[PDB]
RNA sequence: UUGGCGGUACUUUAUAUCCAUCUAGAGGAGCCUGUUCUAUAAUCGAUAAACCCCGCUCUACCUCACCAUCUCUUGCUAAUUCAGCCUAUAUACCGCCAUCUUCAGCAAACCCUAAAAAGGUAUUAAAGUAAGCAAAAGAAUCAAACAUAAAAACGUUAGGUCAAGGUGUAGCCA
């Protein structure tokens, strides 16, 4: 009967069975059947002037007509091809880049942060993921509620970078919250000549030790995969780092920014001590290179040079220079970073 | 819980219209009647026939204007005249509406043997009363 | 690999602009094959062209 | 760090209610009616609270879905190797509901934290804020109130309903 026929929305609602007792506490896919239908087109192949064909053709007011059996079979086959092509389009997708692995979110770009209150675009900033946790708690809504905690980092590759944590029930929301929060906590990291840190940095943040080293050009980033991601956002091109103790991602991000943002530039050192800062490169011979001169008054008392320094040395650093064999894993051939 | 004619709450992302937002108990209080005939007045006849004609006229207009109806149609019977007032989205070209108006009027006048006129108000897009 | 995927790229001693991309600008050392991801056949061919 | 239930039996609490108070009943007899049982060749579903004058505001035929017996094979429609199907799964669902319940919660987007597994109140105020959903309000019972109706989100019971209808999957076509 014509009176027992229901609309498409109600037919798919029942068939999909998305809202149900099984679905909530524990595959059918929806389709649109009006996608390719052109108003005025039927199986019989009639041609309706003003609906599915031109109302006037070559100055002639058209009249009703019907397509031949051969012509209609072509049109039916053509639509079948277009439907089959549409299915192929659904399968096709533009592959985006993986991160540190193929099934992990760490290292994956998610674009720039959203515009600001007064149209402050951040197209020059890139966002990278560092950790994605799917944690479940115990709330009455589901008995065991769902939560997604996302740590992200942002940077323009020109010295400005920041990190934030975003939490939500949906992963997409946790990305937006973290991504837009980090733009409000931008550290500025001082780079020596735009490619490396000004000096060696050793620090302990909670139980995570980081040990960074200043390196010459062309050395590349030989660091923990998370440090490489952040260093690219900061703009550091050449550095070495070692991480020991706990590998907590948050302590490494907090510890990294803590150490990189508390480093002393050469210009600062000249002012603190009042002396010239001179540089000696082995590829330039004995030529002294003046990299920073005190802003105010140059002193005349030479800095005390002890016969034997009391510096606290790391066994790991010294061990190499003592002739001790390194591990089989050290200084392996790796892709360019 | 009552499930009748209630668009249930989502998470604030479902755009319901004025008609959809109001549950049945607001009929005659906040929202009126989509059909207006004299067949349900006291001591009046042919309620069964007017109600059946409306059901068909609603299914006919949906199929004749598929995807072009922004809201439910309003049916107005005066004397033997039937008047169909529908909010229609501006999807189709203008001349296509002139065809569907001429077709749907003539077909429905020869099916119910009454004068039928179609009144179409075109909206740029569906009007959202609230997001629920 | 980068060389093989693009057929128009040719490893010839005269094509210096291509060869320079495989030599360190700062140290002038030819990068090992893992660095750029070239196959061993093309890396050996590149090293001969650079020399 | 949380969530839970354990014996949360403890203090206040219910308001035609747990006991007490009050009135008329049921429980006995006779019938009417539903169910179970027995039973018949002979429906189905509901079947603790939240079934049992329930789907039925309604079964002599019809209704009818049951059983016995006889008959029809393109067998409602414009067309269709199609029509039709009360055939199985309500543990695939839509739809419409019961229930806690006139219970009071459900809370998106932002902001803050010497890091956050989470939390975010102080009024002579100490980090929270500006918006929704329900409640309230409003409207109905044709002055006014009160009362009654209606309303009551999210979850709980894979609760009830494939036999109001539609529908996924599987099954039947002399
Ligand atoms: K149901
Ligand atoms: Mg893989
Ligand atoms: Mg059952
Ligand atoms: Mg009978
Ligand atoms: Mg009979
Ligand atoms: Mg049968
Ligand atoms: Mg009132
Ligand atoms: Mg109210």
């Amino acid at each position: 009967s014509f009176f027992t026929k229901l609309t498409a929305e109600e037919l798919w609602k029942g068939a999909l069975a998305e809202t149900g007792a099984g679905a909530r506490k524990g595959k059918k896919k929806r389709k649109d059947l009006n996608r390719g239908q052109i108003i005025g087109e039927g199986r019989s192949g009639f041609l309706w002037p003003g609906l599915n064909v031109p109302l006037i053709k070559s100055g002639v007011v058209q009249n009703i007509g019907q397509r031949s059996k051969e012509e209609q079979q072509k049109v039916e086959a053509t639509m079948v091809e277009q439907r089959e092509e549409w299915d192929r389009k659904r399968k096709i997708k533009v592959k985006r880049e993986r991160g540190w692995s193929g099934n992990t979110w760490g290292g994956v770009s998610i674009g720039p942060p959203d515009p600001g209150p007064n149209g402050e675009t951040y197209e020059d900033f890139d966002t990278r993921i560092l950790e994605v946790r799917n944690v479940f708690n115990m709330t009455a809504k589901e008995g065991r509620k769902k939560s997604v905690r996302v740590l992200v980092a942002v940077g323009n590759g020109n010295g400005a970078a920041g990190f934030a944590i975003g939490k939500a029930a949906d992963r997409g929301d946790a990305f937006r919250k973290a991504k837009n929060r980090a733009i409000h906590y931008l550290h500025y990291i001082e780079r020596y000549e735009g490619h490396t840190i000004f000096h060696d940095i050793s620090l302990r943040f909670k139980r995570t030790q980081i040990r960074m080293k200043k390196q010459p050009r062309g050395y590349g980033l030989r660091c923990h995969r998370a440090i490489i991601t952040i260093c690219r956002l900061i703009g550091i091109k050449d550095m070495y780092a070692r991480v020991t103790g706990s590998m907590n991602m948050l302590n490494l991000t907090r510890g990294l920014f803590h150490g990189l943002a508390r480093q002393e530039t050469h210009q600062h050192l000249a002012d603190k001590k009042g002396l010239h800062v001179v540089e000696f490169r082995e590829e330039c011979g004995p030529l002294p290179i003046v990299v920073a001169s005190p802003h105010g008054a140059l002193s005349k008392e030479p800095e005390p040079e002890p016969e034997v320094p009391d510096t606290k040395l790391d066994w790991q650093d010294v061990k190499a220079m003592q002739g001790l064999k390194r591990s089989v894993w050290f200084n392996l051939k790796r892709p360019a970073t | 819980k009552n499930r009748a004619a209630r668009v249930r709450v989502a998470k604030g992302n479902k755009p319901v219209s004025y008609e959809e937002a109001h549950a049945p108990h607001y009929i005659a209080h906040r929202k009126g009647w989509l059909s207006l005939h004299t067949g349900n007045l006291d001591g009046e006849d042919h309620a069964a026939e007017r109600t059946l004609e409306d059901v068909f006229l609603r299914k006919f207009m949906m199929g004749t204007f598929p995807g072009c109806l922004a809201d439910q149609i309003v049916l107005k019977r005066r004397a033997n005249q039937v008047d169909i007032c529908a909010l229609v989205l501006r999807q189709l070209p203008a001349h296509k509406f002139y065809f569907l108006v001429g077709y749907s009027e003539t077909l429905l006048s020869h099916f119910y043997k009454c004068p039928v006129r179609l009144h179409l108000q075109t909206v740029p897009s569906k009007v959202v009363y609230k997001y629920i | 690999c980068p060389i093989c995927r693009d057929h128009k790229l040719h490893v010839d001693f005269r094509n210096v602009k291509l060869l320079e991309q495989f030599v360190c600008a700062h140290t002038g050392i030819i990068f090992h094959a893992p660095y750029t991801g070239v196959c061993m056949k093309q890396h050996k061919k590149l090293t001969q062209a650079i020399q």
